C-alpha cells in the first residue's frame, strides 16, 4: 500500500484496488525490474547532483 | 480559458 | 555541503538591468519557478534575464531572456500567501554538470512522502546553501503569525509553510526570495518549496516562509501543457 512507505517505491506509487501496488518514475527515468527501483534514461535527470556522482 | 495580461513587452511593463 | 561549492545545479538568478531581482528554480530545459512577489514593482525595466550554471572564468554559464511570467488570480501583492509565478525561457537551456533541473514532484507524493521530511535544502544568493528544519503541519498556524495581516486571503495555513528561523538581515535576500526549497528522497530532489519571506531578510527574528509547491503542481502542469499567448506578465486563473 502507497499510504505506508511510500509502498517500498524509489518514486511514484499508484494503489490498486484488487493487486498490489505498482512503482512508477518520474520522466527522465525508468522502472527497473525489481519493480520499485528507478535508473535515469537522461543524461542529466532532474534532482541528481552530477558533481556527487561524476 | 481567460488570462488578464498585464504587461505586453518588458520595455512597456509598469506594475 | 550537498551541491559543490553550495551552488545548486537547479539554482536560477534573475536580473533586471543587469541588478540582482530575485532567485528561482529551474525544472525542466524551458521553465523557471520563482515567487510573484517579485513582480510587485515594475519600472523602467528594459529585460528579465535568468541566469544558470557556474558563477564563483566563463565556465559553464548561461544566460536566458525570460518570454513570460504567469502569476495565479489568487496572488495579490503585499499579502504572504499565493506567492509562486511561473516563468517561460525564450530559448531552452543546454543541460549540464552546472546545469540541472530540480524535479517538479507529483502531488500525492509530495503530500504523503515529501511533506514528512524533517529537513530541506534552501538555495540562495554567490550561491548559498542552508539546511532547514520545516514546521510540522500542526504548527503552521502559529509560526505564519508574524506574515498574517487582517483583510488578506484566506487560507494562508493551506498555501503557505514555514522551515527554520531568521534572526538577522543578511545581504543575500534578493536572489534569495524565490529561490528553491528543496527535500530530498531515495536519491533525488524534488521542489517543495518555495522563499516567499526568507533567511537573512528583516531585522526582526521570524521562521522562514515558503509557498507550499504540491498546492500548485496541477496549475504549473496546466500553464505549461497550454498553447502560448503573447504578452510578458500575466494572471491565469487559479485553480
Amino acid at each position: 500500500i502507497c499510504v505506508n512507505e511510500n509502498g517500498g517505491c524509489e518514486q511514484y506509487c499508484s494503489d490498486h484496488t484488487g493487486t498490489k501496488r505498482s512503482c512508477r518514475c518520474h520522466e527522465g527515468y525508468s522502472l527497473l525490474a525489481d519493480g520499485v527501483s528507478c535508473t535515469p534514461t537522461v543524461e542529466y535527470p532532474c534532482g541528481k547532483i552530477p558533481i556527487l556522482e561524476k | 480559458e481567460e488570462w488578464e495580461v498585464l504587461c505586453w513587452t518588458w520595455e512597456t511593463c509598469e506594475r | 555541503k550537498v551541491c559543490p561549492k553550495g551552488e545548486c545545479p537547479w539554482q536560477v538568478l534573475l536580473l533586471v538591468n543587469g541588478a540582482q531581482l530575485c532567485g528561482g528554480t529551474l525544472i525542466n530545459t524551458i521553465w523557471v519557478v520563482s515567487a510573484a512577489h517579485c513582480f510587485d514593482k515594475i519600472k523602467n525595466w528594459r529585460n528579465l534575464i535568468a541566469v544558470l550554471g557556474e558563477h564563483d572564468h566563463d565556465g559553464d554559464e548561461q544566460s536566458r531572456r525570460v518570454a513570460q511570467v504567469i502569476i495565479p488570480s489568487t496572488y495579490v501583492p503585499g499579502t504572504t500567501n499565493h506567492d509562486i509565478a511561473l516563468l517561460r525561457l525564450h530559448q531552452p537551456v543546454v543541460l549540464t554538470d552546472h546545469v540541472v533541473p530540480l524535479c517538479l514532484p507529483e502531488r500525492t507524493f509530495s503530500e504523503r512522502t515529501l511533506a514528512f521530511v524533517r529537513f530541506s535544502l534552501v538555495s540562495g544568493w554567490t550561491a548559498l546553501e542552508l539546511m532547514v528544519l520545516n514546521v510540522p503541519r500542526l504548527m503552521t498556524q502559529d509560526c505564519l503569525q508574524q506574515s498574517r495581516k487582517v483583510g488578506d486571503s484566506p487560507n494562508i495555513t493551506e498555501y503557505m509553510f514555514c522551515a527554520g528561523y531568521s534572526d538577522g538581515s543578511k545581504d543575500s535576500c534578493k536572489g534569495d526570495s524565490g529561490g528553491p526549497h528543496a527535500t530530498h528522497y531515495r536519491g533525488t530532489w524534488y521542489l517543495t518549496g518555495i522563499v516567499s519571506w526568507g533567511q537573512g531578510c528583516a531585522t526582526v527574528g521570524h521562521f522562514g516562509v515558503y509557498t507550499r509547491v504540491s498546492q500548485y503542481i496541477e496549475w504549473l502542469q496546466k500553464l505549461m501543457r497550454s498553447e502560448p499567448r503573447p504578452g510578458v506578465l500575466l494572471r491565469a486563473p487559479f485553480p
